[PDB]
C-alpha cells in the first residue's frame, strides 16, 4: 500500500514516514536473516523478541490509522464495503500477489470463490465457484494492462 | 413471489413476517437468485445503528445488491424511525430510474446517504423479515412501515416441500413418504410431551 | 448430566479416531458483556474492535497457524437468552455467515462446530430452538455408581501431594469400596438427603463434591500424622478405624451442613440405623456433635470448647471468638474445603458469624490472604478483575497467561460477603455468578481486552450470603452450587449466647471488682431483651429490623468503653449504662412512637427481673443521656446541664463555621449525642434518616467541629458525573489515608446522580478501600504520600503492598460517613440491595420528622421574645389540645404555641386529602414551621409597633 | 418571603411582575439550562442584585447552600461557598425560581428550601378577564370609560 | 388532553373578533347571543 | 424540511432545520417525536423563547403516547388522528385524500372503481370496530394499503 | 544563582534534563501523550 499508491504519502504524511521508519529496521532485520538463515543465529540476535515485539505494535498503530484511506478505496469498487478493514489492506497491499486475493472473493461476490489465472497469474481467464464449478469468460481480463 | 415482486415495481421494500421456520429469508433469497441478484443477508441486532444502516445502504445502492434484514425488528424503537429516512430516500432514487424521461446517457441517479450524494443502482432492494409474535422485539413506527409491502409468511407446505425433495433425490416411492413423513412431524409435536 | 465429558471425550477420541487434532474454544456467553462477546462499532471513529466470539472465529478463518485442518469446536458453555444468541441465527442456520454491523460477513468453516452446553432452555426462543441439534442430557445418564467409579480411580492414580501419599490413598480407597457400591452408605444416605430442608436447592454434585474434598483430607490427616510418627506409620487397623468414621463424619456434613441443626439431627439417626461403622453409644448426643480422632475414635466435639477467661483489654474485640460447639465444629469444616483450595459458601442470617468463623479458620491456615469483596446488586465481574489487578500479576507463560498473586508462596482468598446479591437479569442470570463458576469449573476466564485466555493459579474463592428467601436475595445457580458446598451457619442459641457474651461479662466486669456477682443477671438482662426485640422487631415491619449477636458484640463493648476510666460504680450505674446502651442499640433505628414506646417500657421490665433490690429511679431514669463533654470521662450528664454548654458550643459554631441559628429542643439534644458517639468509633459510619430540613446536616456538621473533624461534601452540579465522583473520592481518601486527617464525609442521597457512586460507597464503607479507585499515576502518587505519611507516624514502611495496608488501616480510623436520605418505604427497601453496607457498615438513626413534642418546643422557645402574656385569657371547657403535655390549665401563651402545633400538623392533613384524591402535593417539612413561627414573630412586631 | 421563592405560574405573568416589581434594582433573568448561569448567580451573589431563575424543573444542586443560607461570617466577610469558590455575599442578593409547569413534581429536598407561590386561575378572575375583553370588543367607548 | 389558558383565550379573541357572524350584525343584543352560541360550537370545534 | 427523531444527528438536523426556518418562513416537521421525550421538554422550552417568521410553521408526528411531555402538549395544538368514525366519514376522507384529476382520467369507468374501492376500504377498516366478529385480529388495513 | 542555571537550559535547549523526575516525569508522559494525540501524531515511546 505504501509503495504502489503515491497519493497515501500525501493523504498520511505521518502513517507514510512512520511505516518508513519501521520498515527500515525490518528490512535491516532481513538482512541479518540472509546472512545467518540458521533458526540459533537468529535466535541469538540481541533482543530480537523485543524487536519483533515492538514491530508488532508499530505495525498495528500504522494499520489502525489507514481507516479514512480504506473508506476512499471503497468508493472505487464498492464491493469493497462488504470486506473488513484488515481483509481489505491484505487485497490491497497484495494486489501483486493475486494467489492472496482467493479468499476474499467469496466476501466480495454471490458465489465467486475463486478466480482461473493462467500460469503468470496475469490474465483473469475467469470464475470458479466453492463447489469448483467454472465460468470462462469469453473476453479475458488482463490483469498487466 | 407475486407481493414482493409488486414491491419492488413499486420501488418499496419486501417485509415478509411470520413465526419461525417458515422461509421467509429463504424465500427472499430464492426470489433474488431467480432475479440473478446478489443478495446480502445481516442478522440485525440492536447494534444496527442510523450510522451503521447507512453505510449498508451505500454498499448495497452502489453494487446494485439486495438488502435482506433478518430480525430487523431488534433494532432500537429510535433507529428504527432514523433508518426510515434513509429507506426513503434511497426510493425516491429507485423511482428516478423508473422514470421514461430519464435517459441513460444522462447524469447517474443519486441519493443522500450520511450526508454524501451516492449513486444507486436499479437492481438493489431492501427486505426485512421479522416475527412481529416475538414479545419485546421493537414495533416499527407507521412512517417506516408505509415504506413496506408485507406478507404472511405463516403455514409453509409442508407435504409439497418434501414430495418434491424426496422425488428430486430419487426416492420412487416420494408421494408415499411425504404422505407419511410430514404426518408423522405433526404427531410427534403433540403426542410426546412438551 | 456429563455432557461436557461426553464432548470432551469425543473430542480426543476424533483425535485418535480420525488424525485430526482437535481444539476447543469454551465460552461462557453470559460471564462477559455481550459487547464483550461479538465487538463493539465506535461511535465516534466508526473503528470495529472484535469481540470474543468474533475474535476466535475470525482467526479461524484467517487461518494463520493451520487452524483450518483442525476440528474446531466453539462451545457456549453458560446460560442461553435471546439477547445473545440470536446474533448467530444467520450463523446456525444454512447462511453460515456471522454479520456484524460494520457490514462485514464472516462465514463458518466446514470444521467449525458451534455447540451450546446448557443445562435448560426456558428463555431460548423457537428461532434458536429450531436451528441446533438436539442432545438431551437426563441426569439417569450421569449415574451415581459412575461418579464413585471416578473419585475412586483419581484417588487410586493421582497423587494428593503433588509413593508413600499415593499408598495412603490406595489402602483408603480399598476401605471406602464397600460404602461406594451402588446401594450402599453414600448412595441411601443421598436419597435421604435429597429428602430433607436446604438453605440452599440440594444437588448430587454438591454433595458428593463435598464429600470427595473431605475424604481428600482424611488422606492427608493419615499423611500428616505419619510425619508426626515416623517410627510408626499408621497400620492398616488403626487406617480402617480411621476411614469408616471419617467417612461417616464427611457424609453428615457434606449432605447436612447447608441444613438446621434437626435436620442435621435427623440425617444422624436415619444413618445410625442403616450404617454399619460403629457410632457414639451417647443416648441423646446427635451424631454431629462428634468428631474423628487419628486414633480411629470418636471425640465429643466438647473436648475442644474450654470455658476461656478473655483478657479484659480484648472485651468483644472484632478478632476475638469464644469458643462454642458450633465454632469449633464449623472451623474445621471451613479448614477442611480451604485447605483444599474448594470454594465454598457460608449461608445464615446477617450477623450470625460467617465472617468470623471464616476469619477464625484461616488464623489455622497460614500461607493463605484473605481480601474482602462486598457484593452489591450492581456488582458485575469488574469488582472481581479490580481486585486482581491491584493484588495480582498477569505473565506470560509458555503455556499462556497465567493470574498468580504478587506475593509468592501464598494463596489468595477472594471473600464475597453478599455472593447472591448481584442483580438477576430478565432471563434468570447473574454475570458476576457466571464469572465465579468459568473461574472456578474452568480454572480461568478471558481477558477482554486482548481476547486472550487467563489461568488462575494460586487463587480460591470463599462467599458469604444470606438465605435466598430473604428480601433482595435470589438463588444461585445449580451450575455454580455443584462446585461450591455450602455450610449453613445460624444464629447461636440461648445457651450459645449465654456462654459466649457471659466470658466477656466476666472479663469486662473484673474492672470493677465490687461488680464481679453481678456478671451472670448482666448476661442474662441481655439475653432476654436482645430475643425479645429479635422477635418483636422482624424484616416484615421495617427492613432495617435485623437484630443479630452484632447488637450483642456492640452491647458489651459499649458498657466496656463506659466502664475502663472508671474507678469504682455502684450496680444502680450499671444498669443505667446497660439501659443506655440498649436504647442506642435497639431504639434508635425504630420508625413509629409505638415501637419506640415498647422498647423503652421493656427495658424496665428485663431489667428489673434480673436486677432486683436497686434504686429504679437512680438507674432507670427516662431521660438517660451519656456524655464526655462536661468532663474527661463518659458518664452520665444533666439534661439543662448538656442544654447550657451546647448553647455554649453553638455560639462559637455560628462565628466559626456555619452562621445558621438553630433552636434547641429535646430531641436535638439527644441526637447530637448519638452522632457524638459514631464519631469516636472506628469506621464510624452513620445513616441518618428523616425528613428535609430536620437539622440532619446541620448537626451533623457541628458535631464533626465538636470532634475536630473536617467536613467534606461533594459538590455536584448538573454535570457532576462518576469520574468527577471518583476523583472526590481520592481527594477525601488522601486526606484521610495519607495526611492523618479526620473527615466526616456528609453526602445526601441527592448526591447519588448514579448508582455506580453507591457502589463505590458500598466497598468504601466496608473496607476502607476501592480497589479500583487509584490507578496509573493516581496509584503512583498515593505511593508516595502513603510512604511520607507512614514516615511522619515512625513506620519504616517501603514496600507498594505495606503502604497500601497502611493506607487502608488511616482510612478505617479516620473517614466517618455520614448518609442522609428521607423515609421513603420503597426506596428504603430497595437501597438495601444497591449498597447493603448501608444497614449492616453504619449506625441507623431514625430521626424522622419533627414531633408534636418537638414543635412545641421549639414553637415556645422562639416565641420568647414575643408579648404573648393575656392574663385576662379564659381557658374554654374543651381545649383543642394538640401536645399531650400541655399543662392542664393552659396560659394564654401555652394557648398560642399549641395552635401553632395544630396549624402545622393541618398541612400533613391537607397533604393527605389531596392525595387521596390523586392531586398533585408538595413535602411538609419542619423548614414551613421555621418559616411559620418566623413570620409570626416578624408580623406580630409589625403590627404591634404600626398600631402603637 | 423568609425561604426564596418558587413561582409556579404557566400564563407567565409573576415572571412580568417579579422583572417589573426589580427594574430599578436591575433585575437579571436567567436559567438552569442557560450556559451563564454559574456566572449570572456569581455576579448577583457577588453585587447583590436580585436575579429570576427559569426552569426550576431542571434544579442545578449548586444553588443548595445559597437557599439553606449557609454562610460563612470571619475576618469582617460574609461567605458563602459557591461550589468549590467563596463568594462574598452582599445582603442585597435575592433569587426568584420560575417554572412554567403546574404539573411538576419537585423532590422533597428542594420543597424544603423554596417558599410555593403558586399562580393558578382562579373563575373570579377568568370572570373579570372575560367580562373585559368582551367589553374591550363590543362597547369600545364603555370599556375605556 | 392538556389545555392551556391561552389556548381557550385563542378561541375567546376568535368568537369577538374572527367570526363570520357578526360581519354585518349591529344589535348588540343579537351580537351577544351570536357571541354566546359560537363560543360554545368553536371551544367544541377545536377542542375535539 | 422532514426529519426522524430517533438518531443523534437527526438532533442537530433538527436544531439547525428549525433556526433556519424560523428566519425564513419554512415548514419543519419532525416525526416519531414520542421516541425523544427528554429532548422533547428541551424544544418546548426552545421554542417558548422565539418570534420566527409568521409563515413558520412546526409539525411535530407522534404516537399517543403517556411519554410525551405535559408541557410540550399544551404549548402546541393537538390534532388526534384516528380511524373514522363510520362508513360515511371513511368514504369522504378517502375521496378528499385523492386528487379529483387522478379519478377523471380518460376511461370515465375509473370513477366507478376508486367508489367500490372506497366502499370497500370503509367496509373492511370498520370491521376492525368489532374486535372479534369483523375480523379474527386487528389488522392494520390502513392508508398504505 | 541555581534560578540561572535552570534558566540557561531551558532557554538554549527548551528543556531541563532534571526538572521532571519521579512521579512528575510519570505525569509528564501522561500529559504529553494525551497532548501529541490531540495533534494527530501516534507517539507512544517515552523518548518520542
Ligand atoms: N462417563 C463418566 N464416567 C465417570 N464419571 C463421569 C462421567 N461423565 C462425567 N463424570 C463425572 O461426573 C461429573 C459430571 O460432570 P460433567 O461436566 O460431565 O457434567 P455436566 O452435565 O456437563 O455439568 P454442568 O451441567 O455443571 O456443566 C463430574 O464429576 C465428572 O468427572
Ligand atoms: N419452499 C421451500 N422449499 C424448500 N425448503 C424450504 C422452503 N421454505 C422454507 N424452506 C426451508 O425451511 C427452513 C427455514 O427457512 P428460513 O427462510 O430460514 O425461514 P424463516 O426466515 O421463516 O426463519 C430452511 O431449511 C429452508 O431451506
Ligand atoms: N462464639 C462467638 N465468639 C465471639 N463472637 C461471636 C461468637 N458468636 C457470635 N459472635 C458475634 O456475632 C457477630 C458475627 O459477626 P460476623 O462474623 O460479621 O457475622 P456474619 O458474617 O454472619 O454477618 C459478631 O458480633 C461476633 O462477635
Ligand atoms: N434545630 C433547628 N433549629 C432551627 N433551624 C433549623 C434546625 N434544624 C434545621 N434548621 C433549618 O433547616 C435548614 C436545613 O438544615 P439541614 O441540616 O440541611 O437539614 P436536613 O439535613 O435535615 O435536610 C437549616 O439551614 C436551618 O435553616
Ligand atoms: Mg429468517
Ligand atoms: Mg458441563
Amino acid at each position: 500500500i505504501f509503495t504502489g499508491s503515491a497519493d497515501i504519502k500525501h493523504l498520511l504524511p505521518v502513517e507514510t514516514q512512520r511505516f518508513q521508519s519501521i520498515s527500515t529496521e525490518f528490512l535491516a532485520l532481513m538482512k541479518k536473516v540472509s546472512k545467518s538463515p540458521l533458526v540459533m543465529d537468529v535466535l541469538n540476535i540481541q533482543g530480537v523478541q523485543r524487536s519483533l515485539e515492538r514491530l508488532a505494535d508499530l505495525l498495528g498503530k500504522i494499520q489502525k490509522a489507514l481507516g479514512e484511506y480504506l473508506e476512499r478505496e471503497r468508493s472505487s469498487f464498492p464491493r469493497f464495503y462488504f470486506v473488513g478493514d484488515e481483509d481489505l489492506l491484505e487485497i490491497i497491499g497484495n494486489s501483486k500477489n493475486v494467489a492472496k486475493l482467493q479468499k476474499h472473493f467469496k466476501k466480495m461476490f454471490a458465489g465467486v470463490s475463486s478466480i482461473i489465472l493462467n500460469e503468470d497469474n496475469s490474465v483473469v481467464l475467469g470464475i470458479s465457484s466453492r463447489e469448483g464449478e467454472e465460468v470462462m469468460f469469453k473476453t479475458p481480463v488482463s490483469i498487466t494492462e | 413471489y407475486l407481493t414482493m415482486t409488486q414491491a419492488l415495481e413499486a420501488r418499496l421494500g419486501g417485509s415478509p413476517f411470520g413465526p419461525a421456520g417458515t422461509g421467509k429469508t429463504e424465500s427472499v433469497k430464492a426470489l433474488g437468485h431467480q432475479l440473478g441478484r446478489f443478495v446480502l443477508v445481516f442478522n440485525c441486532d440492536e447494534t444496527f445503528d442510523f450510522q451503521a444502516m447507512g453505510r449498508i445502504f451505500v454498499g448495497l445502492c452502489q453494487v446494485g445488491a439486495w438488502g435482506c434484514f433478518d430480525e430487523f425488528n431488534r433494532l432500537e424503537e429510535r433507529m428504527l424511525s432514523a433508518v426510515s429516512q434513509q429507506v426513503q430516500c434511497i426510493q425516491e432514487a429507485l423511482r428516478e430510474h423508473s422514470n421514461p424521461n430519464y435517459d441513460k446517457t444522462s447524469a447517474p441517479i443519486t441519493c443522500e446517504l450520511l450526508n454524501k450524494q451516492v449513486k444507486v443502482s436499479p437492481d438493489m432492494a431492501i427486505f426485512i423479515t421479522m416475527n412481529p409474535g416475538y414479545a419485546g422485539r421493537s414495533n416499527l413506527p407507521d412512517n417506516l412501515k408505509k415504506l413496506f409491502r408485507s406478507l404472511a409468511m405463516t403455514k409453509p407446505d409442508r407435504q409439497l416441500i418434501a414430495q418434491v425433495m424426496l422425488y428430486s433425490q430419487g426416492f420412487r416411492t416420494a408421494e408415499v413418504l411425504a404422505n407419511k413423513i410430514v404426518p408423522f412431524f405433526k404427531l410427534c409435536d403433540e403426542q410426546l410431551s412438551s | 448430566s456429563g455432557k461436557s465429558m461426553a464432548w470432551r471425550v469425543l473430542l480426543k477420541a476424533l483425535e485418535r479416531l480420525e488424525g485430526v487434532e482437535g481444539v476447543a474454544h469454551i465460552i461462557d456467553p453470559k460471564a462477559i458483556s455481550k459487547d464483550h462477546l461479538y465487538g463493539t462499532l465506535d461511535p465516534n471513529t466508526r473503528e470495529w474492535t472484535d469481540g470474543l466470539f468474533t475474535h476466535v472465529l475470525r482467526k479461524i478463518i484467517d487461518s494463520v497457524r493451520g487452524e483450518l485442518q483442525k476440528r474446531q469446536w466453539i462451545v457456549f458453555d453458560g446460560d442461553v437468552d435471546p439477547e445473545w444468541v440470536e446474533n448467530l441465527n444467520s450463523v446456525l442456520d444454512d447462511n453460515k455467515l456471522l454479520t456484524l454491523p460494520n457490514g462485514e460477513r464472516l462465514s463458518l468453516p466446514p470444521n467449525v462446530r458451534i455447540m451450546f452446553e446448557v443445562q435448560d432452555l426456558k428463555y431460548a426462543t423457537l428461532a434458536t430452538v429450531s436451528r441446533c441439534g438436539m442432545v438431551w442430557f437426563s441426569e439417569d445418564v450421569l449415574s451415581t455408581d459412575m461418579i464413585f467409579n471416578n473419585f475412586l480411580a483419581r484417588l487410586r492414580s493421582i497423587p494428593l501431594d503433588e509413593s508413600p501419599m499415593l499408598q495412603i490413598q490406595r489402602d483408603a480407597a480399598t476401605i471406602m469400596q464397600p460404602y461406594f457400591t451402588s446401594n450402599g452408605l453414600v448412595t441411601k444416605a443421598l436419597e435421604h438427603a435429597f429428602q430433607l430442608e436446604h438453605i440452599m436447592d440440594l444437588t448430587r454434585l454438591r454433595c458428593l463434591g463435598s464429600l470427595f474434598s473431605m475424604l481428600h483430607q482424611a488422606c492427608r490427616n493419615v499423611a500428616q500424622y505419619n510425619a508426626n510418627h515416623p517410627d510408626f506409620p499408621m497400620q492398616i487397623e488403626q487406617l480402617e478405624r480411621y476411614i469408616q468414621r471419617y467417612l461417616v463424619y464427611a457424609i453428615l456434613w457434606s449432605l447436612s451442613g447447608d441444613s438446621r441443626l434437626k435436620m442435621r439431627a435427623e440425617l444422624g439417626e436415619y444413618i445410625r440405623r442403616i450404617t454399619t461403622v460403629p457410632l457414639p453409644t451417647a443416648p441423646n448426643i446427635p451424631i454431629i456433635d462428634y468428631e474423628v480422632s487419628i486414633s480411629g475414635e470418636w471425640s465429643p466435639w466438647q473436648a475442644k470448647v474450654p470455658q476461656i477467661e478473655v483478657e479484659t483489654h480484648k472485651v468483644a474485640a472484632p478478632d476475638v471468638v469464644v469458643p462454642t460447639l458450633d465454632t469449633v465444629r464449623h472451623e474445621a469444616l471451613l479448614y477442611t474445603w480451604l485447605a483444599e483450595h474448594k470454594p465454598l459458601v457460608l449461608c445464615g442470617p446477617p450477623g450470625s458469624g460467617k465472617t468470623m468463623t471464616l476469619f477464625s479458620a484461616l488464623r489455622a491456615l497460614p500461607d493463605m490472604e484473605v481480601v474482602g469483596l462486598n457484593f452489591s446488586s450492581a456488582t458485575t465481574p469488574e469488582l472481581l478483575l479490580k481486585t486482581f489487578d491491584h493484588y495480582c500479576e498477569y505473565r506470560r507463560t509458555p503455556n499462556g497467561v497465567v493470574l498468580a498473586p504478587v506475593q509468592l508462596g501464598k494463596w489468595l482468598v477472594l471473600f464475597c460477603d453478599e455472593i447472591n446479591l448481584p442483580d438477576m437479569d430478565k432471563y434468570g442470570t447473574q454475570r458476576v455468578i457466571s464469572f465465579i463458576r468459568q473461574m472456578v469449573e474452568h480454572g480461568g476466564f478471558y481477558r477482554t481486552s486482548d481476547q486472550t485466555w487467563v489461568k488462575l493459579e494460586r487463587i480460591q474463592f470463599v462467599g458469604a450470603c444470606n438465605p435466598p428467601t430473604d428480601p433482595g436475595r435470589k438463588p444461585l445457580s445449580h451450575r455454580f452450587l455443584r462446585h461450591v458446598p455450602v455450610v449453613y451457619v445460624d444464629y447461636p442459641g440461648p445457651a450459645s449466647l449465654t456462654q459466649i457474651y457471659g466470658t466477656f461479662n466476666r472479663a469486662m466486669l473484673r474492672l470493677i471488682p465490687s461488680l464481679r456477682t453481678y456478671a451472670e443477671p448482666l448476661t442474662a438482662a441481655m439475653v432476654e431483651f436482645y430475643t425479645m426485640s429479635q422477635e418483636r422487631f422482624t424484616q416484615d415491619t421495617q427492613p432495617h429490623y435485623i437484630y443479630s449477636p452484632r447488637e450483642m458484640t456492640r452491647w458489651v463493648r459499649g458498657i466496656f468503653e463506659a466502664l475502663r476510666p472508671l474507678e469504682t460504680l455502684p450496680v444502680e450505674g450499671l444498669i443505667r449504662i446497660w439501659a443506655h446502651e440498649a436504647l442506642r442499640l435497639f431504639q434508635d433505628r425504630l420508625v413509629e412512637d409505638e415501637e419506640r414506646r415498647w422498647t423503652d417500657e421493656n427495658i424496665d421490665t428485663v431489667a428489673l427481673k434480673h436486677f432486683p433490690n436497686i434504686d429504679r429511679e437512680k438507674a432507670m431514669s427516662r431521660p438517660i443521656l451519656y456524655s464526655n463533654w462536661l468532663s474527661k470521662d463518659y458518664i452520665p450528664v444533666d439534661q439543662e446541664e448538656l442544654r447550657d454548654y451546647v448553647k455554649a458550643r453553638l455560639k462559637v459554631f455560628y462565628e466559626e463555621e456555619l452562621d445558621v441559628p438553630l433552636v434547641l429542643f429535646n430531641e436535638v439534644l439527644d441526637h447530637v449525642l448519638r452522632i457524638d458517639r459514631i464519631f469516636r468509633q472506628p469506621q464510624g459510619h452513620l445513616l441518618l434518616i428523616g425528613v428535609s430540613g430536620a437539622g440532619k446536616t446541620t448537626l451533623s456538621r457541628f458535631v464533626a467541629w465538636m470532634n475536630g473533624l473536617s467536613v467534606y461534601q461533594i459538590k455536584v452540579h448538573r454535570k457532576y458525573t462518576g469520574e468527577d465522583f471518583d476523583e472526590d473520592l481520592r481527594t477525601v481518601l488522601r486526606r484521610s489515608g495519607c495526611k492523618n486527617e479526620k473527615i466526616a464525609f456528609i453526602m445526601d442521597e441527592s448526591n447519588v446522580l448514579d448508582s455506580g457512586f453507591l457502589e463505590r460507597m458500598n466497598t468504601l464503607l466496608a473496607n476502607g478501600e476501592v480497589p479500583g479507585l487509584f490507578e496509573g499515576d493516581e496509584y503512583a502518587t498515593l505511593m508516595t504520600q502513603c510512604k511520607e505519611g507512614a514516615q511522619k507516624e515512625g513506620l519504616m514502611l517501603d514496600s507498594h503492598e505495606e503502604l497500601y495496608k497502611w493506607f487502608t488501616s488511616q482510612v478505617i480510623r479516620n473517614l466517618h460517613v455520614v448518609f442522609t436520605m428521607n423515609p421513603s418505604s420503597e426506596g428504603l427497601k430497595d437501597r438495601a440491595a444497591t449498597s447493603p453496607a448501608l444497614f449492616n457498615r453504619c449506625v441507623l438513626n431514625w430521626f424522622g420528622d419533627w414531633s408534636t413534642e418537638a414543635l412545641y418546643q421549639v414553637g415556645k422557645e422562639f416565641t420568647s421574645k414575643m408579648d404573648l402574656e393575656k392574663p385576662n385569657y379564659i381557658v374554654p371547657d374543651y381545649m383543642p389540645v394538640v401536645y399531650d403535655k400541655l399543662p392542664q390549665p393552659p396560659s394564654h401563651r401555652e394557648a398560642i404555641v399549641n395552635s401553632c402545633v395544630f396549624v402545622h400538623q393541618t398541612l400533613h392533613q391537607a397533604n393527605a386529602r389531596l392525595a387521596k384524591r390523586g392531586g398533585r402535593t408538595m413535602a411538609i417539612t419542619p423548614r414551613h414551621y421555621l418559616d411559620f413561627i418566623n413570620h409570626y414573630a416578624n408580623l406580630f412586631h409589625e403590627k404591634r409597633s404600626e398600631l402603637e | 418571603f423568609n425561604r426564596y421563592p418558587l413561582i409556579i405560574d404557566p400564563s407567565g405573568q409573576a415572571t412580568e411582575f417579579i422583572m417589573n416589581e426589580y427594574k430599578d434594582r436591575k433585575i437579571t433573568r436567567t436559567s438552569f439550562l442557560d450556559d451563564a448561569f454559574r456566572k449570572n448567580l456569581e455576579s448577583a451573589l457577588r453585587f447583590g442584585n436580585p436575579l429570576l431563575v427559569q426552569d426550576v424543573e431542571s434544579y442545578d444542586p449548586v444553588l443548595n447552600p445559597v437557599l439553606n443560607r449557609e454562610v460563612r461570617r470571619t475576618g469582617g466577610r460574609v461567605l458563602i461557598t459557591l461550589g468549590d469558590q467563596d463568594i462574598d455575599l452582599s445582603p442585597s442578593f435575592v433569587i426568584f425560581l420560575s417554572t412554567r409547569d403546574p404539573t411538576v413534581e419537585f423532590p422533597p429536598d428542594l420543597c424544603s428550601r423554596v417558599t410555593f407561590v403558586n399562580f393558578t386561575v382562579t373563575r373570579s378572575s377568568l370572570q373579570s378577564q372575560c367580562l373585559n375583553e368582551v367589553l374591550k370588543a363590543e362597547r369600545p367607548d364603555v370599556d375605556e370609560k | 388532553y392538556q389545555y392551556s389558558l391561552q389556548f381557550f383565550l385563542d378561541i375567546y379573541h376568535n368568537v369577538l373578533y374572527e367570526n363570520p357572524n357578526l360581519k354585518g350584525v349591529t344589535d348588540h343584543t343579537q351580537r351577544l347571543s351570536i357571541i354566546t352560541k359560537d363560543l360554545f360550537q368553536v371551544a367544541f370545534n377545536r377542542v375535539a | 424540511t422532514s426529519i426522524a427523531i430517533g438518531s443523534a444527528e437527526g438532533f442537530n438536523q433538527a436544531d439547525k432545520a428549525i433556526n433556519t426556518a424560523v428566519k425564513s418562513g419554512r415548514w419543519v416537521m419532525l416525526k416519531n417525536v414520542h421516541l425523544a421525550p427528554g429532548w422533547l421538554m428541551q424544544l418546548e422550552k426552545k421554542l417558548h423563547s422565539l418570534q420566527p417568521h409568521a409563515c413558520f410553521r412546526l409539525f411535530l408526528t407522534m404516537e399517543i403516547n403517556p411519554k410525551v411531555p405535559v408541557n410540550l402538549l399544551r404549548a402546541g395544538r393537538i390534532f388526534v388522528f384516528e380511524p373514522p368514525p363510520g362508513v360515511k366519514a371513511n368514504m369522504l376522507r378517502t375521496f378528499s385524500s385523492i386528487p379529483v384529476s387522478r379519478i377523471c382520467k380518460s376511461p370515465n369507468e375509473r370513477a366507478r372503481l376508486y367508489f367500490l374501492l372506497a366502499w370497500f376500504h370503509a367496509i373492511i377498516q370498520e370491521r376492525l370496530r368489532y374486535a372479534p366478529l369483523g375480523w379474527s385480529k386487528k389488522y392494520e388495513f390502513g392508508e398504505s394499503d
